[PDB]
């Protein structure tokens, strides 16, 4: 939004950059930062951890109906079964979609986000507008921002994640997909559709 | 504390701003910026609640049109400061240095192996909050509670739009690291921790959507029972 205030965002990146760069000479030279530090945290969560994980639970438990009761008891063991844990999912609590409920999750607060099933979250839902919206018309948001109509009738259940518990949905599965494979199945599963922010895909 | 970075609720910050595609990392300042934070949590500068406090401290306009890892920046040279890990003066040098040697080498140093151990062990083991306590939870499924009014100016997880509410106790979760004194410097003094679901009407009147909830977490302090 126009603000006249405001900086081009050249000059901006430029004097982050060089802040940037000065403060992590000064952690180096105290020995506890390392360019190979750096380059690990870059590589875990541009490649290793994203939200591929979290579509292999979802169609997991699609599929394995004993599973999906474990998923929804304790969410970490449930996802520990597949290797799938660590920083900023210790605490998961995956929550179900139905015909008669909606679930969509924001951190109003502080950027809370469920790393080890989504990777780190998109920066719209970081963001100022996402997160002062949909506590307060998430009906309107969905249908406005992400082309999404909640019939008016049906419940949505916003999760406000004030604390360590991260809170997955775990969106129905689309129609038309009676006897997929899980592969095929992953390929509607959407990191958007595990924040509740649209439906796992259609067709 | 009251800033604007509790947005729940704001109106007026305008549409969502959502790219068709975009990268996890925008620059390669942004890779330094996220690296930082197990680097000076490891040495000491804030845990996980002091770091959010200190996001809470910045310049609200900054806060609302800035780059999200400048936050992480901005919380870094806060916990230094507050550490004497950080001298102002020489990061200014060192600012002016690299604002006209862009292309500076950084300085000498070794690739400690354990500093990347630390890494892949916190990423795939976590770093949990829970905590166990003494005393069972005071509340249960179904109890009618109220939110506090208190309005602190450290740190805490009290959302301006949920004080002073009532709403129904969802589930008990067990006892977690209590933002209040975390962040704040007082310690961890696990408190136990539920999910309260407070209907839109409730938290907004009747502008409220009459069939959705807003589903919060509530730290045992922050509630008060209304009818079990």
């Amino acid at each position: 939004t126009e603000n006249i205030l405001r900086k081009s965002d050249e000059e901006i990146q430029k004097e982050i950059t060089a802040r940037v760069k000065a403060l992590e000479s000064m952690l180096i030279e105290q020995g506890i930062l390392t360019t190979s530090m750096i380059d690990r945290m870059a590589e875990i969560y541009e490649n290793e951890v994203g939200p591929h994980l979290g579509a292999k639970v979802v169609v997991k438990a699609w599929t394995d109906p004993e599973f999906k009761k474990r998923l929804l008891a304790d969410g970490t063991e449930a996802c520990k079964e597949l290797g799938i844990g660590g920083l900023q999912g210790e605490d998961m609590m995956w929550v179900e979609n139905t015909d008669e409920v909606h679930h969509v999750v924001v951190c109003t607060l502080c950027s809370c986000y469920p790393w080890p099933v989504l990777g780190l979250p998109p920066n719209w839902f970081k963001e100022p507008q996402y997160r002062s919206r949909v506590v307060r018309e998430p009906r309107q948001l969905l249908k406005e921002e992400f082309g999404f109509e909640v019939p008016p009738s049906k419940e949505i259940k916003v999760w406000d994640s004030s604390s360590e518990m991260r809170f997955v949905v775990l969106p129905q599965r689309p129609a038309g997909t009676d006897g997929w494979s899980e592969e095929e199945l992953a390929t509607l599963v959407t990191r958007e559709s595990m924040i509740g922010v649209e439906p796992a895909k259609a067709v | 504390m009251n800033g604007v970075y509790d947005v729940g609720g704001t109106d007026g910050l305008g549409p969502i701003n959502r790219p068709a595609d975009e990268p996890v990392f925008r620059a390669e300042w942004e890779k330094v910026a996220f690296a930082m934070f197990p680097a000076t949590f490891r040495a000491g500068f804030m845990g996980l609640d002091e770091f959010r406090f200190g996001i809470e401290q910045m310049n609200p306009a900054e806060y609302l049109e800035s780059p999200y890892y400048w936050h992480w920046i901005r919380t870094y040279i806060h916990h230094g400061v507050r550490t004497g890990k950080i001298d102002l003066e020489e990061l200014e040098r060192r600012t002016q240095y690299y604002r006209e040697n862009p292309d500076a080498p950084l300085p000498e140093h070794e690739q400690k192996p354990e500093l990347i151990e630390f890494v892949n062990q916190a990423v795939y083991g976590g770093l949990p909050a829970s905590r166990e306590v003494d005393r069972p939870p005071k509340f249960k499924e179904g109890d009618v509670v109220r939110f506090s009014t208190a309005s602190p100016k450290g740190h805490a997880k009290r959302a301006r739009y949920v004080r002073g509410k009532t709403g129904t106790v969802v589930k008990h979760h067990g006892a977690y690291i209590y933002p209040d004194t975390a962040g704040n410097g007082l310690g961890e003094c696990p408190e136990h921790l539920y999910t309260v679901r407070f209907t839109a009407q409730e938290l907004w009147g009747p502008e409220g959507d009459p069939n959705s909830s807003v589903y919060y977490d509530c730290w045992e302090p922050y509630i008060e029972l209304v009818d079990t």
